[PDB]
RNA sequence: ACGGAGGGGUACCACCAGACGUGGAGUCUGCGGCUCAAUCUGACCCAACGCGCGCACCUCACCAGGCCCGGACGCGCGGAGGACCGACAGCCGGGCGCGCUUUCGCGAUCGCGCGGGCGGUGGUGCAUGGCCGCUCCCAGCCCGUGGCGCGAGCCGUCUGCUCCAUUGCGACAACGAGCGAGACCCCGGCCGCGGGCGCCGCGGGACGGCCCGCGCGAGCGGGAGGACGGCGGGGCGAUAGCAGGUCUGUGAUGCCCUCAGACGCCCUGGGCCGCACGCGCGCUACACUGGCGGGGCCAGCCGGCGCCCGCGAGGACGCGCGGAGCCCCCGCCGUGGCCGGGACCGCGGGCUGGAACGCCCCCGCGCACCAGGAAUGUCUUGUAGGCGCCCGCCCCCACCGCG
């Protein structure tokens, strides 16, 4: 019936992250599914110095990792769990684009 | 970037040898949206169109000032007698 | 306005994730090195993980009706303490072998443990790939035996379009007499149809 | 403490909505790391500042800065309007001279005719330009090899 | 390759013009030397010395002492008529059934030898892989055919003009390709669309384009208009090479040394900090362009708060809520090593931890230091300099490093 659902999206690659959302709101079409939250990006960061014993001139590498992250909480419970299953369905299955829906 | 390396000298020769009737020099706009058409050239990056572009215009109003070597302009009609 | 410890699950459960992988990859090239495997994944599933593979030899990695395959298919559930059954793996197949470095440098380790000296196997390796479409190879074997290189054809080794388009591997030969340094490198200038920057056409 | 990008700053949403809706004028103004919102309607004549009359913001010496783009033209315009600015941002500097560019665009816009802003921008910009045209420079990055954005560690060659 | 040989170029890791400094004191730290039982080791011009990511126990190799086999698997002999393994009580032992003194318990999970292992911050980095450093903040490197030489080799790959650049124009026994450079990727400044819990996704825009001078030429000088004008800051990084560093990062490893009084693993202590002295990167100052008290006030990488005790550091409760120094204003001090300076030292109150030698706050004492010789380092716009704020290793602590 009705639920206050949420759905939640979590990956690092700008670009799959982006052309799903384009999928999911093909689908929540005539279910009202409306725009997502695009939370600000968490840029993990590490640094350590590139030779293995400590010579010569002091080099750093700088690696980080973004996690960008959607939210499309409209549902709501304006959808039923019967089609929540259809909502998870009809999307395309991507590798890595970690999801979760909560009430 | 001042000096143009020589895939740009090259490939915009070629365009205007092959596009020269509708190339106005001394424009930055007409020429750049010609070579936009694949119809016409392709260029994979825009700051490449761009610098392809100048030195396309910058060629095209050296060679109506004066034609140059190199780049056929079929102007035997002139020179033919 | 909003609290930062609550999306700081969702963060740190998607990293966890990416952890719990690279062991499969490690795993994988230590066992199921028979059947040249390249590179795996991870899905996340409600009850699950949807693992998926890709094999040069898929006949190998699977048993009779998959029964080695079941049998480490329970392996890993403990390992993560997932349920059972749950767990699916699925088996893929790569097509063009002379396009991968990964089973190149595997099949000539292989070849080079088998008595047969380092210029033989490069050579056949170099032309295993380019008869398969490639622009070009270079194979490099350091140990006792200092470096001798050998190489065919024209590579990119700078800029961007490296990660992408030229894929390496790296390797290590356990020998009587020491450790046989091997790596291998090809540039497919055609992955994906992606378009090489600085690589123009024009028409008539 | 406020970023200066905030949804609610360049809203105003501060303001009670009967009161935000009968500000037409938009304008913005900046420098680095500053952001200074302001919004006009015709009036008395009067201005304020994060909710401060204009006169006594405390820079104090810099008063006459923040008032530049009034006695550089005549108050006849200015006469007509006020103006609720709200700013937010990195150093008091800063926010002067953001606040001295929103005032100059703000007004510029209310005088409606084409012509006359013409006129009013050349009168302007031949005073310090950079009363109109933001400034672009902005802060830097360091590297590992120096303590300092140019400085390096001091090396000793023996 | 070199030249105290010539000619072209080039760079704040070079100079001109300047700026800010170090070497003079006190102090943090590392490096040699001395000392001890040990004060564990690697590296020594550029290219060793806040570097091998914070040492009370572990970390940890080193010193004083002590538990255990945690000796796989095979072969030969023995063994439930009993192989091996634990223990209340009393002494010696830092303590432990560690040892001894009586006597109970357990039951093949094996015991002795021979083959054969695993393990080891033990050695050779001059046996090696991998990764970095340097040559290199470079602009250079080669292929097929062809030609010249008996040949090692040469031309291609430039004694011309341009570019920061083998970047380009124009020639030539050479013709035609390739790698590196560029393009490329991240970030920021302007604009548009879309969406929006939280400002975040997709695109336009700047190209030596316009005008004027020159130059065949590529390209140089000046002026505009514009958010931005001519390599804006970073990432990537060619060929060949070094007896550069790393066996003490690893189920990376060859050969040596150790393997039942152990270099294995573990436990209690101590040490790595010990100090007549030499110097390397830093921190605090020598004051009026200042010190003290009261007050006003604005940042970003990003971010957690209320009440009550306590001078303060801190402490007991309960919930989800929130940002600074410089600076400006008013007064005191008044050139006196003084109210500049806060090293050193004596009572005391707290925190972490099993354990303070570790760290904070309060009262008291108040060292050198009056701008630092020979010498030497860095720097061109939001830059130097000044001011503060978060992360790293972390039970506590930042004068360090990344930002």
């Amino acid at each position: 019936m009705h639920q206050k659902y949420t759905i939640i999206v979590v990956g690092k690659d700008l670009k799959l992250v982006e052309r799903y959302v384009k999928s999911i709101v093909k689908e929540g079409r005539a279910f009202g599914i409306s725009g997502p939250c695009r939370a600000p990006v968490r840029r993990l960061t590490i640094t350590t110095r590139k030779s293995p014993c400590g010579e010569g001139t002091n080099t750093w590498h700088r690696f980080e990792l973004r996690m960008y992250k959607r939210t499309f909480w409209v549902t709501c419970g304006g959808n039923d769990i019967s089609t929540i299953l259809s909502k998870t369905v009809v999307i395309p299955g991507i590798q890595v684009t970690v999801e979760v829906e909560e009430p | 970037g001042k000096v143009r390396t020589k895939t740009i000298k090259r490939a915009a020769r070629k365009i205007v040898e092959n596009n020269y009737e509708s190339l106005k020099p001394k424009d930055f706009q007409n020429n750049k949206a010609i070579c936009s058409k694949r119809n016409v050239a392709i260029i994979p990056s825009k700051r490449l169109r761009n610098k392809v572009a100048g030195y396309v215009t910058t060629l095209m109003n050296r060679v109506v000032k004066g034609p140059v070597h190199g780049i056929s302009l079929r102007l035997q009609e002139e020179e033919r007698e | 306005i909003v609290r930062r410890d609550e999306e700081n699950v969702y963060y740190s459960k998607y990293l966890n994730d990416c952890i719990m992988e690279a062991e499969l990859h490690e795993f994988f090239s230590r066992e199921l090195v028979d059947a040249g495997y390249a590179s795996c994944s991870l899905c996340r599933t409600i009850d699950s993980i949807c693992v998926i593979i890709q094999c040069a030899e898929p006949e190998v990695v699977m048993g009779d009706n998959h029964y080695r395959l079941h049998k480490i298919e329970y392996l890993l559930a403990g390992r993560f303490m997932c349920d059972p059954k749950n767990f699916n793996i699925w088996v893929d197949k790569i097509i063009k072998r002379g396009l991968s470095a990964e089973i190149m440098v595997d099949n000539l380790r292989a070849k080079l443990e088998e008595a047969m000296p380092i210029r033989r196997a490069a050579y056949s390796i170099i032309r295993t790939a380019m008869r398969a479409g490639a622009a070009g190879c270079e194979v490099i074997v350091a140990g006792k035996l200092r470096a001798n290189k050998f190489k065919e054809g024209c590579l990119i080794s700078t800029g961007h379009p490296k990660r992408i388009f030229l894929a390496e591997a790296t390797r290590h030969i356990k020998m009587r007499q020491g450790v046989i340094g091997v790596k291998v490198r090809i540039y497919n200038p055609n992955i994906r149809g992606a378009v090489m920057p600085d690589k123009i056409e024009i028409g008539a | 403490m406020a970023k200066g990008n905030r949804r609610d700053l360049l809203e105003r949403n501060d303001i009670e909505v009967r009161e935000r809706d009968k500000y037409t004028v938009h304008t913005l103004g900046k420098k680095k790391n500053s952001v200074a919102v302001a919004f006009v309607k015709a009036g008395k004549g009067d201005i304020l500042v994060n909710n401060v009359p204009l006169a006594l913001v405390r820079p104090e010496i810099l008063r006459t800065k923040v008032s530049e783009p009034i006695m550089i033209l005549g108050e006849s315009l200015f006469k007509g309007l006020d103006m609720n600015i709200k700013v937010a941002g990195g150093g008091h500097v800063s926010q002067i001279y953001a606040v001295r560019q929103a005032i100059s665009r703000g007004v510029l816009a209310s005088v409606k005719d084409e012509a006359a802003r013409s006129e009013l921008r050349a009168k302007l910009v031949s005073y310090d330009r950079q009363l109109v045209v933001s400034d672009p420079r902005r802060c830097e990055a360091k590297k590992f090899g120096g303590r300092g954005a140019r400085a390096r560690r001091q090396k000793s060659y023996r």
